[PDB]
DNA sequence: CTAACCCTAACCCTAACCCTAACCCTAACCCTAACCCTAACCCTAACCCTAACCCTAACCCTAACCCTAACCCTAACCCTA
DNA sequence: AGGGTTAGGGTTAGGGTTAGGGTTAGGGTTAGGGTTAGGGTTAGGGTTAGGGTTAGGGTTAGGGTTAGGGTTAGGGTTAGG
């Protein structure tokens, strides 16, 4: 509401932006928007606890990029799981590139 | 007033029709005539154990209404995680 | 002597809030420390699949003579998708039927 | 096909391929909302159910019995058979892993 | 010329008995070695496994065995038969949820 | 030297025979053997594979019990005795 | 070099007492020690993460008797889950009078 | 001064390393605050537990 | 319109000192703290079998009033005849 | 500062004595009511019961649990013991023939 | 610094009445599946024993784990746009 | 500010090696009993219907309830011994 209320957070500017960059003149609904928003969270937190763990494991304190890698590689299938690699691996280079 | 509360007429509450939709749905041809209670008990089980964990959840949250975020969690809990409804 | 403030989403070239992943990770109670690179890599991963279920989607619109995308075009792509099958096995999408798969013994003679 | 009797197991195809294409409820909101009150009496009292908790209970709750009922079928055919019996149940109940 | 033959059942019923009522293995130890050896050179080349690894992986195999064989029997038995097949095997492996 | 023809031959027929007599099998067909020698492979499969990976991750060139148990519990399966 | 070996933690004395008290006469072995620790680690880890998950979900960043009690109801069974938590309300009483 | 040092599980009347729960919810990053009470249940719980087995 | 309170007495009103009166007619000085939950649940138990019968002979004549006389009647057929109350 | 406090004995005696030697009753009967409302609500609904009835209901049961408390006592007695035990009115309950 | 305290704003949950209209209950007819009996085959139960082979008992040593010593860069906390 | 990185040596340890004999499997053999093929019996629900219990909104009000904000104090934190 709007009396002194909180705001929540989501990220359905993100999902409609790369939703319209995949595929322009088409549409979704709010459902389809909270679905997506929750397989994000979920995700999301999947792989935070795996590389928690990891990082647990590997008696370190720090999650890195390796260990985001290495929960990624334990947690996404095969074909899927290299794309997203390489993916990582290219935004890591942009951002070692330039800042 | 409403001087009455619910009573037993709830296992009944799950129509044969209803059933025999939901099989039809899955894919059943032929239902037998057993199958009708022995899935009423199922329901009532499954139903008793989530709405015990969404009670639970809500006396630890110190409030009185249980919420369909507390019963994605109880679920979630379970190992069933549900979309859509929630977040 | 700010110049300028340049977004971390711009520098990085992805569409997904890096600050608020690393906020996340910062505030999750997963490690004491955060890199900065797990958040970016993290942020690409998902953005990547967001963008193949919403392709499966949107084709599965296409296919179905639909523009919007509805939860059961999200399913349907779900379960058409062998790898979005094995990884979301134990997850129900709401509002969505399965598919019309009918057995050969209950196929009419 | 007169409309006096039709062949016994036709017209179950087309029901079973007219249900398969939707999504709508098949359990009422109005019988299962009572039985949500019913269960949580003997937890405990003066409880208030969200409108948004019974939705994602009976969604549940028709997936689960939908994957039962396909878990039955599946086990069916298995015996030279082509209908669901209460015997069939408890063994996929059993071999899933849920009456232990 | 009676060796007192067994009738074919008996036999089959006390060797169940006598391997219910021990703890021992069944399985040999360097032939699982080589065969997980060789099943860890299509990964990581020059790979050094562990005498407790195993161990550890010789039992979780001869456990998740033994609950494939006693789902086959359930499964057998409610089919109205005795021995186990192929089919029953996948129908199993289905229900449990292991076809992917 | 080793047969990589020669392992899945490694589960003899005795072997599956008594580990089905174990489970509670009296009778045991001729197809069974080649189906599970499949599913154990497959299974181990899965498995090194997990602990290859957690083993690259802690840099490192020799698999534990330890990663044995940890890739273990990660798929479902939570071992006890071997390790802590 | 030096000796300055690590030193592994484990729960054997703890074990071994709690034996000595319940039945004064029997042995625990090197094995069923070690299935005991994994126990105790395992069930350890599982309500720490069941009070972590709920410490997480209502907006507070604390850990009291009340999250503990709540992480034993849900994880426990029926009998277990009562006696469980009829102890630790012995315990946290005898604490606070003591 | 300090007078005497008496142990955490004489106080507590259990037979567990209250002071070894403590540390590991703290350094097992749970939570950044670890309470009091929380570690005398857990090490209640998972002695009544381990009791139970042994007998 | 209807009591807040639906526990109707879950087995109550079988009080600690109600019990550790009716041990000591029959000669009991030391009363065991766990002999409560045993002596309400053998209460209940007796009262069921009874109420039962009491109800399945007061359906019979289509009366919707339970009596004495159906009471005792229903006592007798247990092994334990009342007399006075009944007649 | 003195009350002369009673050893434990003799006023558990003179209280068995008091009640032994009176013809009232122990329990209430508002709870009892309800409790047999409660219970005759899981039969037929809209019921109406007795004060006749109930009276007799709670005489029953006081004389019931009265002998079994004796049983128990003699149980006890016959064990070395003077304290009644949970054990001791299972035995009863087995002995007599009342089961579970 | 965060959790136990109090006033209190607004929301959301419940209580109750209507209007039929999609849906539910039974009983009316009948087709084909579940099930018992039985008989024909061929599949695996039961040896089996000589050859495969494995683990027992040790030696080693050289690639690998990591321990503790030095040093700095990455990560966090601050403020404020 | 200290966790992670690097170079360095110790130090456990697993792979590689020997041989052998005692345990056990491999491929061929006799034959029992279970399996799926068949046809006969039975009642089990499938399908239609029309009497009619009851459900989805449509549109109200009230007062329980979550907590927004503010105050403050004490339990977890950090540090060394």
């Amino acid at each position: 509401k709007k009396r002194k209320r909180s705001r929540k957070e989501s990220y359905s500017v993100y999902v409609y932006k790369v939703l319209k960059q995949v595929h322009p003149d088409t549409g979704i609904s709010s459902k389809a928007m909270g679905i997506m928003n929750s397989f994000v969270n979920d995700i999301f937190e999947r792989i935070a606890g795996e590389a928690s763990r990891l990082a647990h494991y590997n008696k370190r304190s720090t999650i890195t990029s390796r260990e985001i890698q290495t929960a990624v590689r334990l947690l996404l299938p095969g074909e899927l799981a290299k794309h997203a690699v390489s993916e990582g691996t290219k935004a890591v280079t942009k951002y070692t590139s330039a800042k | 007033k409403r001087h009455r509360k619910v009573l037993r007429d709830n296992i009944q509450g799950i129509t044969k029709p209803a059933i025999r939709r939901l099989a039809r749905r899955g894919g059943v041809k032929r239902i037998s005539g057993l199958i009708y209670e022995e899935t009423r008990g199922v329901l009532k089980v499954f139903l008793e154990n989530v709405i015990r964990d969404a009670v639970t959840y809500t006396e630890h949250a110190k409030r009185k209404t249980v919420t369909a975020m507390d019963v994605v969690y109880a679920l979630k809990r379970q190992g069933r995680t549900l979309y859509g409804f929630g977040g | 002597a700010r110049a300028k403030a340049k977004t971390r989403s711009s520098r990085a070239g992805l569409q997904f809030p890096v600050g608020r992943v690393h906020r996340l990770l910062r505030k999750g109670n997963y490690s004491e420390r955060v890199g900065a690179g797990a958040p970016v890599y993290l942020a690409a991963v998902l953005e990547y699949l967001t963008a193949e279920i919403l392709e499966l989607a949107g084709n599965a619109a296409r296919d179905n003579k639909k523009t919007r995308i509805i939860p059961r075009h999200l399913q349907l792509a779900i379960r058409n998708d062998e790898e979005l099958n094995k990884l979301l096995g134990r997850v129900t999408i709401a509002q969505g039927g399965v598919l019309p798969n009918i057995q050969a013994v209950l196929l009419p003679k | 096909k007169k409309p006096h009797r039709y062949r016994p197991g036709t017209v179950a195809l087309r029901e079973i391929r007219r249900y398969q294409k939707s999504t709508e409820l098949l359990i009422r909101k109005l019988p299962f909302q009572r039985l949500v009150r019913e269960i949580a009496q003997d937890f405990k009292t003066d409880l208030r159910f969200q409108s948004s908790a019974v939705m994602a209970l009976q969604e549940a709750c028709e997936a689960y019995l939908v994957g039962l009922f396909e878990d039955t079928n599946l086990c069916a055919i298995h015996a030279k058979r082509v209908t669901i019996m209460p015997k069939d149940i408890q063994l996929a109940r059993r071999i899933r892993g849920e009456r232990a």
